Parts: structure tokens; C-alpha cells; sequence
């Protein structure tokens, strides 16, 4: 893997360095790895397979060394250096999605392409150089079994659900007590809602209580947090659990009453936000437990009043709403998010190619699947194939 | 190579010291294996330095 | 262009560099390339800004070269680098200005300014090294025409359009069948809605269907679906077509049914989900097909079953949602987007100077405008400007 | 700060480059700053301090320097290497952590704890060198009193804030007009809410006008302007502003008309957009001002106009909205955004060792009351911790 | 900046010190560095001036050294040195003058004439010497980020305002509980009136605050607190608020109550003053709060128990006013004041040659709205061209 | 007094005329009155404040003299004294701030803090030069 990621780097640096009219002092080090890259590559035989539709390839490297001898890169050196880095480039390119294509249960980890398993030869070791790019980073971190750290933009630590919890149903569906909530990518809304507008419950006050359990530890979390949940908010009609029939929903939006965000590591709660919603941070946390509270309104104007009778029919029915939207976090695993290409990259590489489904992955590379039972072996197939399409995208 | 090691060779001759502290307190002799009683310094913190 | 980033470069290296205490090993290669750059602009006049507000400046370049027989840099070196760096970074932030105000239908890949002409000269293609930044190296490689890849977090792909269709409608607005959508930046968010809630329809079924053509081909595109759109899920009075009078829409949400979106290139499907919400991947298209349906619920509550009559008047208006993000993809062509600055700049200094509206580009560099009528005279345009904006942003 | 910034950046080099098979000359230049820390560092003892739960730490430095005569790296240099590093990165990582928990009010940018005013000392000035990340170039800027900015992807610059003004209301609260309006982070959404629907208005239109005043200037802003408020637009029972009773507010959204939003600086208009929805870009501006209008629809369908009657009761209350969400934007000042850990780090650290609250900044780093009482203090003070935490992230 | 201030402190020493008669002895130095100018000057074009009226000047500098073997200075020395100084003050008066109308928003503090550029370049730094101007020291401290201070007497720190609040008020205005102030340069006077003269107030006592909101921080400031406004003293017949209607103040003055003044930075009390009158120091403040009581007297001679009944009309309306008077203080940033000309030479220089109305400053340089709005970029570009006008004034005035 | 103001007027010149690219002709008078401030300086152990809320601070002085340039001050030169000029001018703050928070009903004009009452010794005279404000 570092060596692939190596030979990316130095055919990246190669592409951007090597131009014409270059003082050669601004190329002398890379220049003196390009070759080292060109020796350790020369007369080896490598085969690119044919998994799926990806089509088999065979490589051969007897290139030249390039010139030390200018004081400037001229036209004649910028066009012998490109032919080779075009064909390492491609070859790179090809490795790189021969095993992006492969999973095992065993050794995901491990490489699994023919060409990576002889990249991890120590007569390729000489290749390795500057590993720079955080993926890199955090792999040699992980193999060595130290701290590793993913920075993530809005994290898709959330798979999608859009579900809704009755506490209190009946077949006619028109006295409800309960909860809904969409939790999708790092957005969590969800909403508690009240038919009968608390007017019989203890204290006036109805308990709401949404438990969200991350697959991760998060670390570091800047998270905003908003009263209300606008997907919760309009008139619906929602399907009942079993299917068989659909109830309505015509909520009336009340502010939630003695939020309390606790963000939980092994169920120790390590943040408590009590009223709060600007901008939080949550340090470190695997489970984000929302309580929020719908309180009947003492004092009520006469449309209000109106709003919420003593009994039924209920008509207007009294949500309280909470929207949570993880914006930066960090994480020791890899993940999807909103910035980064790797998911995007691997799953389109394996669409592509028509790969079949292999054991360790969910049809189509499928987020939410894949992160609703993020096992440690799809752990490790996917920082393999991450870090991977990390050094296809450093030159493709 | 030779620049970083300038100080290490430089400090290895036994016909040169790399200073003089003059401090008109009176200092116990240092007991080095090399000596016996020494008045040398290990470093000149403490000092102003000519 | 390349010769100008390299200035650009030089001049940031140099600025981050050169530091006073800092081992001359630390800075030999940059003395190196930085004398270079003294040695080749010495001796030559240029002239940036007539256009406009922009002022016109004279530069001239007399300058010694720096030292390098030092084994820490000093106060003395430190000083008479800045001062060599001020002026040359004045210099490239006017000759960025200068180029970032013109435009051309003809050429505007080319450069415009006499500076930058003049800076194309052989004679100058000595400073040229290390061209790194995504925005140098798509340049260098649309030279050649090698496959660019410009990398957006939310892409502002779609042009800013708020309207509605009525396949079903009257001159009283009651019973209402169609599609109203809101495509904006890197968001689509589109509703169909019944007024009758397919009491007649076919099987009680009524399709719609919205097609997005995107100017450009997305590749490696991460996409958030949620069934919902919350934009269009409240009431509403809404203008007619022709604007003559208002009509009322009271929408009540039902989930969409047999969610089908196609992401098409030439009119194939390349992907294709079908119902699935969350994060999907769309690896190469250029448009968008979206086809969903209000299916009748074939049971109801008496509340549901009170919402949706047999016949008119209808109320409750069944309306169907679809929410579209595109978090992040790749383009061949440069675009606007969420993270970067490069619109901003531009259109920062097109307003500063009060430059005139040019051939090529809308006035204001509107980007509604500009991404509706994509041309590729405007593309030309706008890569060379942006890619001038991102070397000025390495220093200013 | 820049030696401690030049410590931090040598040790992330050594730890990204020496690497088992790597050509020397790859490193050379590294090693030779390698050791120049090491040298300089030598023989000085160190505290990090006692402050809050955090550790009283010593450290001493007494390491040999690093080979410089291999042709390639072997697996005796890096553990050696690695040693040394280890202990490295332990020491830098507690000296930010001992200067993110301190502040001061007289001189909040200059260093405060004890390892870092040593690190001042020109004894140390020896290790500086590239200065090149976001952040210290920014301080190195600042102190050459030389503009520079800092990038925000969707800047915090707006306290959280849900608030309204009403124009027209009565103890009953059913003739209202006024507004609403949440500011959190980097997103306003506005709505002007008139009950009667300017049926008793002159011209039957309704201003309505708000004005975010933002606590530091931006540049280069990069907005999208929606034209309704979703935060604003169904059902809700809402405290009075003394919260002695609570009024109901039912939305039914219109067009909001002759939208015109300016970006101002020092009172003056820098930018205006009418009528203007999508990408705009405002260059610099300390203020938005947001007009809008509910104009009443001349024209009415019967269902529209039974909503509006000509006086009371006003159940369907007439509101028109809008949204600004600034994606992109640049500041002279450090500021939280969706992108960046330093706030997170810095909170986090703060928390884990309960550091008291100071002289300066608000209980818990809580943002909105920092952000509202952004003083130059606070500024000076927040700039320091955030430099030190990017700091820190390089390595932790 | 550093090297247009020397060529003019050189300059201006020349004036000085070679005069006819002198021991050579008492100008060596300044000889040496006379020299070193006209040297480092010599074959050097300059242009001065392309915006607003201000005409374009070419400068051309190709001058002997004056001489160093004289023991007394002679007539002819001495002219030969002044027609050299005439020269040189003309065009050291011309690239301030240049300097002064001309702002940005990106670098304000930076120069911005092309003869000023050109003396920021390397070749050029050997002219700088003795710094030891107020304006230019502190110029050299903000360049290293040091602590400045700038001395102003009467500092000009209070924009203009002269406007009133009503607490309690009806549209017959003739029941009226309320503040008016005038906040103007150094000055802020302000008076509590209460029409009834707190008859129905809680215990009598009618509490009246002003808070006063500066737009930068002093420090070392000499505070003069009299107890009555005398510009609140006299019938008055003022606009409503919204410029409807005209009502009437017919005040009649009592001495305030519980007297406090609060100087605080950062929304912090640095001092209180209580019953305090005089001279008064608040060391380091932003913002001023004056709270003080109408008292009604419990114990009137006829005449007052006239003044005031228990109840409307009520013809003689009770106040009670304050007058703050900052003398001296130091600030951070440059401010007007009442004993320098800098904000009047800018504005001179900038009304003599019709400068256009730039993106940075206000259109023709007001102070009050520069005050009210002193954003970073304009206290800036005001430290330049004050420091620029600083620079002038020590030669052409 | 006398030396104390010496001291500050010193300093003072020091910061205004000791700039990068001057004439070391424009500061040589100024250098020697430096250099024999450090020399009288030098050695001589010093302590400021105990009063009120006045920290206590210890001044040591072990500088070395302000060298000579042919022609012009450099950077390098300026950087080098402004490091003795900034400690200077700090112990002179302070021993200013011990000074002006004390007082005495019998003999007020004599000096009251330690390290004025120590600056007015013989040996401290050589410091004291142009008393002009
Ligand atoms: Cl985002
Ligand atoms: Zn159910
Ligand atoms: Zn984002
Ligand atoms: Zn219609
Ligand atoms: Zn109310
Ligand atoms: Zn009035």
C-alpha cells in the first residue's frame, strides 16, 4: 500500500514538477527517486486481473533513467520524463482499481490484487517514500496499531431511517403519543409529538426521549443544534407500522421544553447540554441521547386555547421538534462524508466493472447498509480500499 | 558530517577547554572519574558570557 | 499561466520560508529558484490596468539577488528578501487583477492582459516550476488535453429556478394535478400534487416524472435522496402562469411510491435506484431523471379517509416530495461551489474597479446566467479567470 | 508560536518521510532540521504546567542526532528515529494543551504558558522554519501588520438567535404583523408575517425590514438567496415576549416582493440584489439588510380568497420569507465554521481537564456568548488557541 | 514612511542648524546625514500627484554634497544649503500631499503614492534616522505590534449627537418623563426631566441613565464632572420623534441625586465615581454609564411648593443634568483633538484639490461619521495619512 | 531621579534613533552613553513592587555592549539592541510604578522605592546626562 501509494506520488510529483524551463535544482530529489522508481520497476511483469468486466492487462517496465545532467529541464527531457510517467500513471490507475474490486472476510486488510501482493515485496521497499496524504498516514498509524484520526466535513455516520415510535396508538389512530425522526448521513431530526397536547399527562409535561447509537466513536463533534425539526412540521399521511393502514398527522409546532443533549461514551455521559442550542461540541461520544419535553402552554390566548381541547376529536396535534446536524467530527475509522470522493470513487469503479457482490460488502457499495453493521472485517476492507482510492485520485 | 560533529571532536581534545568561568564564590571541586578533584564546569548557565 | 503561478508560488514559498533563525538547507532550492525568477524579470517593464477603475502601474524590476553563503538566516537576509517579496507580490496581485477583467469570445482561453502576453514570452519560461494546485494542474492538463478533473463540494451545477407545471388544471385553481420544483445551486427539491389524491386516476396511481439536464457531466458524484421535499409542503398561494391571479395550495404529505431515479448520459441509464433514500453514488451522467408516484392509500383512518373526498371541493392537496443534494463530484469543467472562492474573487474584483459588462460574461458574473448559458467561449473564459483568481489567492 | 508551529511541522515531516527504503536524498533536508531541533532543544529543561486536572509535565532533552550517510533508509534508522520522535511529539502536544487552556486580558496574543515563553527566547529561534499552513501565516501576517484572511466554508459569524418583532399586535394576539427570524451560524431565515394580509394597508403592501449587524467584517462572501423561510412556514404556538401567555401564528406562505438585499459597510450599500435568487456574492460587508414585501395578489381564486377576508378573524395568516445561507466567505478575524476543528479541539481540551473559567472567554468556550461579545481581547486570545490547536492537530 | 519622515526631520534639522555663523562642530552630524540623503537620492526619478486636482510633479535630484572642510558655516555655505533644502521640502511637501488623499481598503496602513512606494525600497532605507516623533514612534510600535499610545487633549472621541428619550410620554406632551443629551467631541451634557417632579414615583425618586458607547478604548483619562447641564436649562420647544408634532421643556434645575459614574471596558466596571464632582480619572474604559436621581424635596418654601403640584398641568418641569468633559486621555488609535491640526490637514489638502470620494473614508471626510463608524481598515488608512500630515506639518507649516 | 530619568531618556534615544540603515555617525554619542549604561548596570541586582497588588520583580543586568558598523545600522544590529532595550525599558516601568505608588510625610521629595534609593548611589552617577524636560 505505501508503495503503491509511492509510486502515485512520485508520478504525481513527477507531473507537476517536471516541466519545461524548471531549474533542475527544483527536481534533483525527485528526480533521483523517479529513477530509483524506474530501477526497482524495470523487468518486472505485472498482471492487472480480470475480476468482473475489469479487462486483464499485462505490464512491462524497461524504461530509461532520466538525465541529471541540466541546468535547466528543457522540451526534449519534459517529453521523455511523460512517456514513462503516462505509463505509470496508467499502471498505477489499474492497480489501483484491481483492488479496489476485491474483499475478503480473513484478511481484508492484506492486500488482495496479484500486482499489490508483489508491491508488498521488500524488493519493491526501495519505491517508499514521503507518506504524506492522511489516509497513508493513518494506515502506517494502523498498522502499527497507534491512534488513528479521520477528519470528516458532515460525517455519514447516520444511516437513512426515517422512522416513527408509537407509545401511545389505537386502531382509529387520532389519540397518539409518540416520536419521529428522520436520521440520515450527520443530520438527526426528530420530533415528539402529542394528540392530546399533554392535557391529561402528569405535571401537564410529556417526556420525549430519542437514543441514536453511533457505530463509531466520534471525537472532536462540532454540532448545531435547532429547536424545531422542519421535516416534522406539516400536515402528513403516514403509513401504520404493520402497512395496513395510514393515520394522519397535522402538527402544531411548540418550542421543546427542558432539552437535554447528552452525548455518551460506553454509556458515561461525557457532554451534557441543558437548554442550549447555537453550537456545541461534543469531545468524544459514541451515543447521542435527545430528551425533550412538550409542556402544555399555562396561559393560552383564545386561538390557542382553541387549538387543544380538553377531549377528543384532537385536530391540532402538539410537536415538539429537535434538529441535530453533526458538521466536523473526527473518527478512528473511515467513513463517508460530504467532501471526500472515496465511497463515490470505489462504488463507481465497482459498478463500472459490473463486479459481483462479494462477501464483505452490500450490493452496490450501499452506505447504509454497509454502516448499519459496520463489522470490524468491513472495517478493513473498506480503509483498504478507501486508502486505495485515495491513491487513484491523487492521479486520476 | 563534519559540521555536526565539529562540537563533539573539537570537545574531544585534551590541550583544549571550550571556556573559563570566573566566579569569585568559592566552588567545591567537582569529583570526576577522570580527575579526582576538578574544578570544571559542565555548562556555563548562570553566567554572562564574554 | 503556468508562468504566472509560478511567480505566484515562488513568492508564497518565499514568504513561508524565508524566516528569520531558519537553516539555509531549509531554503537553498527556493534561494535557488527565487534568484532565477530576479535574475530572468530584471531589466523588464511592465504595465497592468487601463480597464475600468482598475489604476494603471508601472513595474519595474531591479532587484540583487539573495545570498547564499549563510548557514541560519538572519535579520539582515530576512529584511532584504521581504522587501524584494513585497514588491513582487504587489506585481502579481495587479497582473492577476489585470487578467481577471478581461475576457475575450475569441481566444478567452488565452491570456488578455499585456502583462501576462508578455509574461508568455520564452524568456520568461525559466521561472516556471512546481505546479501543483488542482487548478495549474487542470490547466496544464487541458493544454495538452489530457482529462481534467476539477473536485466541488456541493456543485453549483443547477441554474436558480423556482416554477411549477400543471398537467391537470382550470381557471378556479381547485383541482390541480402537476410538479412544482425548486432547482437551486446543488439542490433540487421537486413535489408532485394531486388535489384529488387520484381518486380517478388509473389504478389510483398518478405519476410524475421531472427531468434535470445539468449543463455538464458529473462524475463520482455523492448524492443525498430524502422522499421529501419541505420546501413545497406548506400552504401556499402561489401566482398563475401568466401571473393574472393566485391560487391556493394546502399540501398534505404522502410518502412517494416506486421512486425511480435515473442518473442518464446520452440518454442511457447509467445508474439507476429504485426507492432507495440516503447516500447514493452517480458515477457519470448528465442528467437526472426523476419519476415518482402518489399511490391513493387503499386504507385509511376516518381522519385520512376524511382528508381525500370522492369529488370536489378537495381541501387537502396529496402532494409527493423529492429531495436531490449533490454533496460532492467531480467535473470536467471548472464550476462554482460551497467550499471555494474562486466566483467570489472574481466577481469581488469586477465590482471593485466597476468594470464594464464584457462579450462573454453576464453582467455581474450572475452565475444563474452564466451556468444556464454555458457556452464554450464562456468556459474558456472562466477557467482562465478562475484559475487566475486561485494563484491570487496564494497571496492576497 | 512559529517555533512551536516549526517543532510541529518537523515532527509530522519526520514522521510522513522517514519511512523503512527511502532514498536520503528524499529527507536530507528534513534531517538537517531534524537535527537542528534536536541541537537547539538539547541541555533546556521544560514544565508544562499544573493547571485545572492537567499534569505537571518535565521534560528534558538529551538525544542524539539522526544518521545522514545511508543511500536508502533502513528499519534501524526509523526505530531509532521513531524514538525520538515519540518523546517529540509528547512534548509539543502538552505544550499546546498547557497554551489552549490559558488566557490573558492585557496581552491575549502573546504566549502564556511558561514552555512557550521560553520557546520565545531567541535561543530557540534556531528550529524556525516553513511557515506555511493557513493559520500560522495568517500570525506571521499579523504581526508584519499585514492583511491577510482567513477561509471559512460556512462561517459562524452569526450568534444563535430565534427571536421576533411585532409591529401590530393586541393582548389577544389574532391581528398581528411583524417578524420572525432565526440567525444561527451561517444562516438567517426571515419572515414577514402579516395577519390582516395588508388588506388595511396603503398600496395593499406590507415592509417589512431586518437587519443582521455582524461582529466582524467578511469578504468575498459566497451566498445563496432562497425566497421563503421553511423554519417559518407551519403551525405554531409561540411565547409572548414577556412569556406571560402564548399566541398562535398559522402560516400561508406568499411571494415575498420587492425583495431587495444589501451588504453594507460602515453604513454604506457595498452590494445590492432585487428580485435576485441563487449565487450572489457579497465582496465586503459588515451588515445585511433584508426589505422584503407581502404584497396582497390583486387577483384571487376563490379558494385564495375566502383565506383572506376583509377583517376579522384572521385564521390563514399571509407571511413571505427568505433565506441567506453564506457557503463561503473570508475574515480578518479566526472564527468557528462547519470545516475547521480549532473550536472543537480547543473545547475539548478544556473540557477534559476542567480548566476554570477566565478572565476571558464565556463558561464552556460556549460560541454564541463568545461570538456575541467578540471583543479584541477575546480576539487576541482566540486567535493564539486556535493557532496552537492547528498546531496540535498537525500532530495529535 | 519611516524614510519620508527622515528626509523631512533632516530636512527640517538643515533649516535649523545651518545658519551662518555656526561651529561646524554643532552640525557634523547633521551634515553627514545631509549628505547621505542627497546621495541615496541622487539619480532618482520621482512623480508626485495624478488624482483630483492635485497636479503631476516630476522630481529630479542630481545635487552636490555639501562641503565638510569649513570651522564656521559662511553666508554662501549656507545658501547653497537652502537652495538643496528648498528642493527637497517642495518635494517632501508634494509626496505627503500625494499620500494624503489616497486610501484602500486591502492595505490602508501600506503606502499608496508611487513615490512613497518607490521610498519604501531598499536602496532608499539608508536615509532613516532619528525617529522620534510622537506620530512616527508610534508608527514604528504598530509596525512591531507594540503597545501605542497617542496624547490627546479634548480628544474628539464622542460623534455628534443631540437627541432625546422619552419614558413616559402622550401625544399632549405635557406629562413627560424622559432623558435629552448632546454627545459632541469631548463633551457629553445630559439632563433627566420629569415633568411631575416624581409626585407619583416610588418614594419620590425618579432614576434616569445614559449609556455612552466609545468606538475605541481611552486610558489615563482626566474626566471633569459638573453636576448641571447648562444646555438643558432653558425653554426649549423640540420635535417629536417622529417629527409630527412640537412639544415644550419649561425646566426648572434641581441638583441630581446619587450621582454615579461608571467608566468600563468590556462591559466591566473599571471605576465608579459616586457623589463625585471635579476632576475625576478613569484609567482604562470604552464605555461611560451616568445614573442619577431627581429626588423630589420633601421639605418646599412656597414658591417651590408652587413650582410643582400633585397633579397636571404641570407648568415648570423637574430636571436634573450632568456635564462630562474628557480634558486628556490616551488612546490606541488616532483620534482628533482639540490641540492638533492632523484631521485638518487631511481635510485641507483633500478639499484644496478635489479629491473624489474614496471606498474607504466619508464623502469628504467628516468626522462624525468617520467616528461612528471607525471600522480597522479606516483607523488604518487614518494612521497613514495622519502620520503623513504629521510629516508635513513639520515642514510645510 | 536624575540617573532614573537618564535611564528613561536614554532608552528612549535608543528606540528612536537606533533604527535599520541609519548612520552610525547619528548614534555614536548615543552608543558610548548606551554601553557605559550597561556597564554601570551590570551587576548590579535590583527588585521592584511589593506594594499592593505590584508583583515583586527581580532585574538582573549581564548584557553586553552595543558593537560598531562602518557605515549604517543593519537589521541584525537593530534586533540585537532592541532585545537590551526592551529589557531596559521594562525595569525601568517598574521601578517608575514602585516609585509613584509611595509616599512619606517626612522627606516626600527623597526617593522611596529600593531601586531609586539604590539608583542614587555614586556609582550610578555616571548614567545621568542631558536633563531636559
Ligand atoms: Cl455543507
Ligand atoms: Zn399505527
Ligand atoms: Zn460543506
Ligand atoms: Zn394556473
Ligand atoms: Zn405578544
Ligand atoms: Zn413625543
Amino acid at each position: 500500500m505505501d508503495v503503491l501509494y509511492s509510486l502515485s506520488k512520485t508520478l504525481k510529483d513527477a507531473r507537476d514538477k517536471i516541466v519545461e524551463g524548471t531549474l533542475y535544482s527544483n527536481v534533483s530529489d525527485l528526480i533521483q527517486q523517479f529513477n530509483q522508481m524506474i530501477i526497482t520497476m524495470n523487468g518486472n511483469e505485472f498482471q492487472t486481473g480480470g475480476i468482473g468486466n475489469l479487462p486483464i492487462r499485462n505490464w512491462n517496465f524497461d524504461f530509461g533513467l532520466l538525465g541529471t545532467t541540466l541546468l535547466n529541464l528543457d522540451a526534449n527531457y519534459v517529453e521523455t520524463a511523460r512517456n514513462t510517467i503516462d505509463y505509470f500513471v496508467d499502471f498505477v490507475d489499474n492497480v489501483c482499481m484491481d483492488e479496489m474490486v476485491r474483499e475478503s472476510q480473513r484478511n481484508g486488510i492484506a492486500p488482495q490484487s496479484d500486482s499489490l501482493r508483489k508491491l508488498s515485496g521488500i524488493k519493491f521497499k526501495r519505491i517508499n517514500f514521503d507518506n504524506s496524504s492522511e489516509y497513508i498516514e493513518n494506515w502506517n498509524l494502523q498498522n502499527r496499531r497507534q491512534r488513528t484520526g479521520f477528519t470528516f466535513h458532515k460525517p455519514n455516520i447516520f444511516p437513512y431511517s426515517a422512522s416513527f415510535t408509537l407509545n401511545r396508538s389505537q386502531p382509529a389512530h387520532d389519540n397518539l403519543m409518540g416520536t419521529m425522526w428522520l436520521n440520515a448521513g450527520s443530520e438527526i431530526q426528530v420530533a415528539g409529538f402529542d394528540y392530546s397536547c399533554a392535557i391529561n399527562a402528569p405535571a401537564n409535561i410529556q417526556q420525549f426521549e430519542h437514543i441514536v447509537q453511533l457505530r463509531r466513536v466520534l471525537t472532536t463533534a462540532t454540532i448545531t443544534l435547532l429547536p424545531d425539526a422542519e421535516r416534522f412540521s406539516f400536515p402528513r399521511v403516514i403509513n401504520s407500522a404493520d402497512g395496513a393502514t395510514t393515520w394522519y398527522f397535522n402538527p402544531v409546532i411548540l418550542r421543546p421544553n427542558n432539552v437535554e443533549v447528552e452525548f455518551l461514551l460506553n454509556g458515561q455521559i461525557i457532554n451534557t447540554y441543558q437548554a442550549r442550542f447555537g453550537t456545541i461540541i461534543a469531545r468524544n461520544f459514541d451515543t447521542i441521547r435527545l430528551s425533550f419535553q412538550l409542556m402544555r402552554p399555562p396561559n393560552m390566548t383564545p386561538a390557542v386555547a382553541a387549538l387543544f381541547p380538553n377531549a377528543q376529536p384532537f385536530e391540532h396535534h402538539a410537536t415538539v421538534g429537535l434538529t441535530l446536524r453533526i458538521e466536523s467530527a473526527v473518527c478512528e475509522s473511515v467513513l463517508a462524508d460530504a467532501s471526500k470522493t472515496m465511497l463515490a470513487n470505489v462504488t463507481s469503479v465497482r459498478q463500472e466493472y459490473a463486479i459481483p457482490v462479494g462477501p464483505v460488502f452490500p450490493p452496490g457499495m450501499n452506505w447504509t447498509d454497509l454502516i448499519t453493521n459496520y463489522s470490524p472485517s468491513r472495517e478493513d476492507n473498506l480503509q483498504r480500499v478507501f486508502t486505495v482510492a485515495s491513491i487513484r485520485s491523487m492521479l486520476v | 558530517l563534519i559540521l555536526m560533529n565539529m562540537e563533539q571532536i573539537e570537545r574531544a581534545s585534551d590541550k583544549i577547554a571550550q571556556g573559563v568561568i570566573i566566579a569569585y564564590r568559592d566552588m567545591q571541586l567537582e569529583r570526576d572519574e577522570m580527575y579526582g578533584y576538578v574544578n570544571i564546569a559542565r555548562n556555563l548557565d548562570g553566567f554572562q558570557q564574554i
